[PDB]
């Protein structure tokens, strides 16, 4: 992605469409390599992703929508240890 | 499906008031049932455990040297995967 | 007169390749051993079905 970045860059100094082809090919390349990795990507283990997360206990801050005035306070005793995902268009996390 | 019917039935008489007669019935069924099965009556352990260990200390001795007996019996059919509830159980023996 | 002094090894054998046939068909278990809830899953160093 820096050399691919290198390229592209050269291109605003010449203008040549030779810069650019060589651009694409790596970009193309981590294109299909990482198409073939987000299949795979079924649940993210939250130690990979977010370490603040997993190291957050005991939080004042209440757990999002369910804050009620006359209801006392659910809190966020802990964030569950891995993420279950969602294969859509978008794939939504099941946090 | 027929094993869960009769598992939920029996179960439902397991709780105190009508097994003050109809313990003995019960539980020689439940264990004719997990022998029948195989390793497929690991399925219903969950169910049947919780409210069994809770028997033994709740009843009267009468029974209690017979529910033992079948205990053993559960724990012979089912074998490794009763490990979860084997504190339950040794407070029991002990 | 000296013994007859057998301590070499002559038969120097070399281990030349390796097959790792790896039966291991992930989340699927076969149906000799029903599996504990908690089992072992751990698998070289890697849980499978993470």
């Amino acid at each position: 992605l820096m050399e691919a970045q290198e390229w592209c860059r050269k291109y605003m100094k010449s203008g040549n469409v030779k810069d650019l082809t060589q651009a694409w090919d790596l970009y193309y390349h981590v294109f299909r390599r990482i198409s073939k990795q987000l299949p795979q990507l079924t649940s993210l283990e939250l130690q990979y992703v977010s370490p603040k997360l997993l190291m957050c206990r005991d939080l004042e801050l209440a757990v999002p929508g369910t804050y009620d005035p006359n209801q006392p306070i659910i809190r966020i005793q802990s964030i569950a240890p891995s993420l279950q995902v969602i294969t859509s268009k978008q794939r939504p996390r099941k946090l | 499906f027929y094993p869960a019917v009769s598992m939920v039935a029996l179960m439902r008489i397991f709780r105190d008031q009508s097994l003050s007669h109809h313990h003995t019935m019960v539980v020689q069924a439940i264990t004719f049932i997990f022998k029948s099965l195989g390793l497929k009556c690991v399925q219903f352990l969950p169910q049947v455990m919780p409210t069994f260990l809770n028997v033994i200390r709740v009843c009267d001795g009468a029974i209690r040297e017979f529910l033992f007996q079948q205990l053993g019996m559960l724990v012979s059919f089912v074998k490794s995967h009763i490990r979860p509830y084997m504190d339950e159980i040794v407070t029991l023996m002990r | 007169k000296s013994l007859a002094q057998s301590w070499r090894m002559k038969d120097r054998m070399k281990t030349v390749s390796v097959a790792l046939v790896l039966c291991l068909n992930v989340g699927v278990d076969p149906p000799d051993v029903v599996k504990t809830t908690p089992c072992a899953r751990l698998e070289c160093w890697i849980d499978p079905l993470s």
